[PDB]
Parts: structure tokens; sequence; C-alpha cells
RNA sequence: UGCCUGGCGGCCGUAGCGCGGUGGUCCCACCUGACCCCAUGCCGAACUCAGAAGUGAAACGCCGUAGCGCCGAUGGUAGUGUGGGGUCUCCCCAUGCGAGAGUAGGGAACUGCCAGGCA
RNA sequence: CCUAAAGAGUAACGGAGGAGCACGAAGGUUGGCUAAUCCUGGUCGGACAUCAGGAGGUUAGUGCAAUGGCAUAAGCCAGCUUGACUGCGAGCGUGACGGCGCGAGCAGGUGCGAAAGCAGGUCAUAGUGAUCCGGUGGUUCUGAAUGGAAGGGCCAUCGC
């Protein structure tokens, strides 16, 4: 016999870059992530494939905002 | 429910209000009346205000609740802005169309000299 | 016009007292008045509809919603987005003049007329039925039309219960059994 | 014999068995046989020991089985060397220390012993018998 | 594989095209596009034509 | 100063549904018209405009009530890093970390800015 | 997608599925909108068509697998459109490399919006192929004595 399976596509290399606290310079990606598992918060910006990068130098933070308790990104200007 | 469908039409506009960190004008409007404030970047402080229940506006109209009333807020409101001095704003039509009363407001507080 | 004014100064005394409500608001109103052509068998040919849009415009005297197909079905053979029906929707002073010509004029001159049903509730106050043939109603003429069409009406009420509903029809002299 | 009516996969990573059981309570029943060790019961042990149990009580008071062959187990047939994996062959249930296999209701105590004595000699996991308490 | 490669010629005269595909089955009409000529720095019509 | 109402934020179900009661001077809501500005793939329902006879019914807000959702210890248990051990498919011991579920219990929110009415 | 051991990565003739496109709107923007399913009543009409109300709360939808997303919707509808722009790009991700990806912002010119603004294709991740040789258009480059031209370069693009 045979296998039909043997297939599979390369890793993406996804995942959280910055963690809290760390400090980066303005277009550092923090999250790569297929849909928005982490939102925009201040000082944050989503690219086209859902990409957070900073657009300012500062500090990563993250935090749970609203009801739904979305977890948001944010630079704090540092 | 009408309120909370006009909330929902807020929401998008607002939250970008938020993220550029601009000064609002924020309406709201009643069948009766019509409200303005100007309110602050960070959103818990009103700088200035106008309205068709303060008495020193309602005095002067015939009706609260008119196309002229918001005219006269318009003004009202662009003039006490001017006297802190604030001029540059981003105007919230807060889940109304922009259009009769709201525009109104909207073009008397240009007029005035608030830039939008 | 003439219903309206006849429920304004007679019909809320008289539910005033029978359900001894408190507030006028509290009365039930006739909030709007939904007619309902299911044609399905347009699908073949959409001549069929027009005909049909062209009828319900006369009776109404208004321009009629051309509703489309929700889901695709394959028993009945249809797809999404397909026209099969049409809705007319009267509120305010075209309510009243076709409720009118419903009660008084059209509904006697069904064919073997025999009372209509007073069972037909959902349960909200919301009364329903089924009009057999169009050319009941005075504008369609009988020599006219080329195929006969029936038709549902809905009179939608700001009712609770059933009860409610049927008594403020009592009201207005619908024909009952 | 035991088997899912379907699956969502045919077959199954092997996986382990550690850890005590869930369900180590009589829930149904008034007798319980409870697995003292642990292993995997097939679908064709599971019905010996139900046959054996249901014919000592002569077809009276109720029988639950608790346990149920929901883990498919592959094969590889004889004389082959790789090349995918084998085919599945029968169903087990993984059982666990504490697990209760069976329960039994409207018996005597006295024929309900002898009955799980029957069934635990068709099965390859050490067996107790335990009763219903109140908490 | 169906769709088939066109140029959107400009027609500022100036030689200067885009590239673009097209269902030419589907839709047999000539796509027509303001877009950007960089040699006159201008917004013009674009017309399509033969690759 | 206090009470009530509106608007904008801070705080995300201890803040939600239900059940019982309660408010119309102002405010808010429905409501009254619609030729118009504007609007319906039909409909002044919504959107919008011009109004203020009626109404606190619905909605909205406020007060009570564990009836739910929900929150939730303590202890124990599971797992587990390092070291050691056994009867080694799985466990145990020393030490550190320690759930989930469940239990007792709770729960009927809290807070800044501006404006208006009332005493 | 799982194996994959809660950062990344991670093998087997391990376990399961997909791609070799589509779309001038299915792209941009402005304004608006909110699902499935079931219950009750209703001409032809039936288990299921369309109408009305209630419960429900996304159990729907997303051009095509699966996963992660989506209500401020990324889902649905309409108006006007060509930003599916040209020159660039702080910074960053990911690769042995060839490469691949994300990107605020700057200049020019544009669309939508009253405006703040948003737009360098599409909810995201597949839809592909180096170099050589050759073709087409352009070009303030080169042009074997000189002026030309051929040929070459550069920019755009195509083919097997
Ligand atoms: C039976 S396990 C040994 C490897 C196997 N024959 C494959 S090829
Ligand atoms: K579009
Ligand atoms: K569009
Ligand atoms: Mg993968
Ligand atoms: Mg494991
Ligand atoms: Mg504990
Ligand atoms: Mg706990
Ligand atoms: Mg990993
Ligand atoms: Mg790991
Ligand atoms: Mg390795
Ligand atoms: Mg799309
Ligand atoms: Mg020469
Ligand atoms: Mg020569």
């Amino acid at each position: 016999g045979s296998t039909r399976n043997g297939r599979d596509s390369e890793a993406k290399r996804l995942g959280v870059k910055r963690f809290g606290g760390e400090s980066v310079l303005a277009g550092s990606i923090i999250v790569r992530q297929r849909g928005t598992k982490f939102h925009a918060g201040a000082n944050v910006g989503c690219g086209r494939d859902h990409t957070l990068f900073a657009k300012a130098d500062g500090k990563v933070k993250f935090e749970v905002k609203g009801p739904k308790n979305r977890k948001f990104i944010s630079i704090e200007a540092e | 429910d009408k309120k909370s469908a006009r909330i929902r039409r807020a929401t998008r506009a607002r939250r970008k209000l938020q993220e550029l960190g601009a000064t609002r004008l924020v309406v709201h409007r009643t069948p009766r009346h019509i409200y303005a404030q100007v309110i602050a970047p960070n959103g818990s402080e009103v700088l200035v205000a106008a309205s068709t229940v303060e008495k020193a506006i309602a005095e002067q109209l015939k009706y609260t609740g008119n196309k002229d009333a918001a005219a006269a807020v318009g003004k009202a409101v662009a003039e006490r802005a001017l006297e802190k001095g604030i001029k540059d704003v981003s105007f919230d039509r807060s889940g109304f169309q922009y259009h009769g009363r709201v525009q109104a407001l909207a073009d008397a507080a240009r007029e005035a000299g608030l830039q939008f | 016009a003439k219903l309206h004014d006849y429920y304004k100064d007679e019909v809320v005394k008289k539910l005033m007292t029978e359900f001894n409500y408190n507030s006028v608001m509290q009365v039930p109103r006739v909030e709007k008045i939904t007619l309902n052509m299911g044609v399905g068998e347009a699908i073949a040919d959409k001549k069929l509809l027009d005909n049909a849009a062209a009828d319900l415009a006369a009776i109404s005297g208004q321009k009629p919603l051309i509703t489309k197909a929700r889901k695709s079905v394959a028993g009945f053979k249809i797809r999404q987005g397909y026209p099969i029906g049409c809705k007319v929707t009267l509120r305010g002073e075209r309510m009243w003049e076709f409720f009118e010509r419903l009660i008084t004029i059209a509904v006697p001159r069904i064919r073997d007329f025999r009372g209509l049903s007073a069972k037909s509730f959902d349960g909200r106050g919301n009364y329903s039925m089924g009009v057999r043939e169009q050319i009941i109603f005075p504008e369609i003429d009988y020599d006219k039309v080329d195929r006969v069409r029936g038709l549902d009406i809905t009179i939608t009420t700001t009712a609770k219960s059933d009860e409610e509903g049927r008594a403020l029809l009592a009201a207005f002299d619908f024909p009952f059994r | 014999m035991l088997q899912p009516k379907r699956t969502k996969f045919r077959k199954m990573h092997k996986g382990r068995n550690r850890g005590l059981a869930q369900g180590t309570d009589v829930s149904f029943g008034s007798f319980g046989l409870k697995a003292v060790g642990r292993g995997r019961l097939t679908a064709r042990q599971i019905e010996a020991a139900r046959r054996a149990m249901t014919r000592a009580v002569k077809r009276q008071g109720k029988i639950w089985i608790r346990v149920f062959p929901d883990k498919p187990i592959t094969e590889k047939p004889l004389a082959v060397r790789g090349k995918g994996k084998g085919n599945v062959e029968y169903w087990v249930a993984l059982i666990q220390p504490g697990k209760v296999l069976y329960e039994m209701d409207g018996v005597p105590e006295e024929l309900a012993r002898e009955a799980f004595k029957l069934a635990a000699a068709k099965l390859p996991i050490k067996t107790t018998f335990v009763t219903k308490t109140v908490m | 594989g169906i769709r088939e490669k066109i140029k959107l010629v400009s027609s500022a005269g100036t030689g200067h095209f885009y590239t673009t595909t097209k269902n030419k089955r589907t839709k047999p009409e000539k796509l027509e596009l303001k877009k950007f000529d960089p040699v006159v720095r201008q917004h013009v019509i674009y017309k399509e034509a033969k690759i």
C-alpha cells in the first residue's frame, strides 16, 4: 500500500516579536498574526496582514479592554 | 431601539477621533432641543458648550428644535470656543446624518470662525 | 380618513372601558396592513410577476416591492436572489383607505362567501387572511385579467393578546363567523 | 460490539494512559465493578463480560456499561514491512484505576457479587466489587 | 488560466503603459481608467490595447 | 450644598436577564403633521423636516428582591521544575510551583467633566 | 491543520485536506444595514418559496481548503469613483543565499467625504519559475576614422 498524505506548508514564523516592556523603534513589528488575536492600541498600527507595528518609539504594553475582553497592544511613549 | 442603533453609527468615527487625538465638537439632537460640546482630546474634559436648554439662548428663539435654533447654538459654541482660543476642532455628528439641523449647527460654527 | 376619525372618536372610549386601561396610549392601534402575492410560478416566466405587480399596484394604489428568495431551495427549484413574490406595506392614510375598501366592498364580493374566520391569530394580536381572487376589489376588472391570482393580507397591531386584537377589529365591524 | 457510529477521524495516535479515572462512583445502580488496574478494554472483552454478567442474573435487574470503546487501534498485516499507518482492526476503552466499568441494580448483593465475579474473569484488568455510597 | 494580459496605453501620447489582465469572454468591452502618467505627471485616460 | 435629567469619558457581567414597585414642572421618549429640505430597491416604519393637543402605556432611568446568568474562597486533588528511588507501558520520596472542577459564600455595581431643572 | 513537548523552529513511504485561480468589481470611499434556526398565523403553497410577529443572539456570512479573524464589522445594500497611482521610505520581520514580507512618513498627482480623514488592490495566509537567448514600446546613454545607422545599455513589458 501507499499513503495519500505527506504534505505540509512552510512554517510562517508568526507570534509575538516584542513582549511587554520591551523598547521598540517606530516601524518595529510587535506581533505577526493571522487575523487580529491582538488589536492595535495607542501608537500601534495594523498592517494589511494584521501585523501590529509601532508607530512611535516607546515601550510595548499589553492590555485587555472592553466587554469582550479584547487584547490590545499599545506603545507607551517613553 | 433607536438610541442604541445611533451609538453604533457613532462608534467608528469616535474611535477614529480618539486615535487621532483630536478636539471634538460633539453634537446631540432631540426633537425639541439641540446641544453642543467641545470636548478635549482625553475625552473627560468639556472646554465649552451650548444648547437650547440654556435660557440665554432659548429666550431669543421661536422654537428650540429647528434649523434656526441650531444655527444659533452653532454661533454660540463657536464664539465661546474662540474666546478660550481653540480654533481647530473635528466635528462629531454623533450618529446623526450631517443634514438639516446638524448641518445648520456645523455651518454656523464654521462661519463663526471654527476651523473644520 | 373615514375609519381614522371613527377610531379616535369612538373606538378609543369603547376599549378604555372594556379592558379597563389607565392611559390612552395603552389602547391598541392598527400599526400597518401588509399585502403579499407569493407568485412562485414566475421562475419560468417573469412576466407573470410583472402583471401580478401591476394588479397589486392598482389594488393598494402604491408601488409594490419585488421580494427576493432568502436562500436556495432544491424542492421548489429556486436559487438565492430570484424574484418570487411582491409585498406592499400600508401606513397612515392609504392604510385606512384600503381598510375601508376591504371591509365594506371587497369582502362581500368573495365568491361563495360565508364569513371570515376568527381563529386566524398568531398570539400577539395580529390578524391574517387569504383572499382567493383579486377581482373582488373594484379597481380590477373581470374581463381585463389574463389569469386569476389570490393574495394574502396581514394586519399588524400594537396588541399583546388575541382577545385584544379581535376586540379592536370587531369595533370596525370586521366580518366574523 | 460497541463502536462509535461515526468519527471525525479514522485513526488516532497511540497516546499514553496516565492518571486516575473519572467516574469512580456507582452513579446509576446499586453495585459496581471498578477497575483497580490500568489498561485497555477491547469491545470484545466488554461484550464477553456483559454476556456472562447478564446470564448470571438471568436477565433480572438492570445493567449499565459505563465504559465505551471509542479509541481505534490499527494493525499492520502479516509479512508487511512505514508505507503509512495500519488499518483499524478493533476498538478499545482506556481504563485507569478507579473507573467503574459496569453497574447493576435490582438484584441481591450476593447475586451481584457472583455475576461480577464471572464478568471479571473475562477482563484483562484487575477489578473490585463496589457499592453505592450516600455521599 | 483564461484571463489574458492587456496593456492600458496613455492617451497623453507618452508611450507609457500599465499592464493588467482581463476576462475577455465575460467583459468584451474595452477597459478605460484614468491613471497617473509619470511622463507628463498627470492623471490621464488610459485605454486598452494588445499586449 | 443635596436630589433628579441629558451629554462625553473613566470602569467591563459582583456592572447581565427576570420579578415587584415607581417617575413626566424641566428633561427624555413616544407622540402631532408632512406641501417642502431630505427619505423608502414598497411604506414619513426608519431617515428627515415643521410642530407641542395628548401620554408616561411601550422605551428609557431609579428603588427593592437570590430566581437565574455570573463571581468565588479555604482545604484537598491533578499536573509539574530540580534531585533521588521503585515492582519502571506507570508511579513513589525530598524540595519548590500548584490548577481545573466542586464546596462555603457572594452578587441586584462603582467613578470624573460639563450643562439644565428643582428645593 | 495536527504530530510539535503553552515563544520561534522541528522528522518519518506519520494523520487529514487544499492550490497551479478569480474579480474593473468581488478594488477605493461615503452613507446606511445586521445573521442562522425554530415556534405561531396566513390564497394556490406541500417538510421546505414569499408575508407578519415572537424567541434566539451570529449556532449565519466571508469568491474557492483549513486555521486564525471579523459587529467600529473584515458580513449585507446603495451613491460617487480608479489609490489595482508614480517617485521614495525611518524602522522591522523572515531566510545559508538567491530572495520573500510588514511599514509610519515624505514629494507629485488623484478619488470619495461637509469635514476629521481614508485609499499604493481584495479579512489574512496558496494561485508559481532564477539565469541565458530572444521579441515589443520608450530613452537628455553608447555609437569602433567622422556624420549617421546597425548593434549594445537603461526603463517598461512579453514569449516558449
Ligand atoms: K466598492
Ligand atoms: K461601493
Ligand atoms: Mg502550518
Ligand atoms: Mg502526552
Ligand atoms: Mg487551592
Ligand atoms: Mg479554582
Ligand atoms: Mg510552537
Ligand atoms: Mg515549547
Ligand atoms: Mg533539529
Ligand atoms: Mg472583498
Ligand atoms: Mg562611427
Ligand atoms: Mg567604421
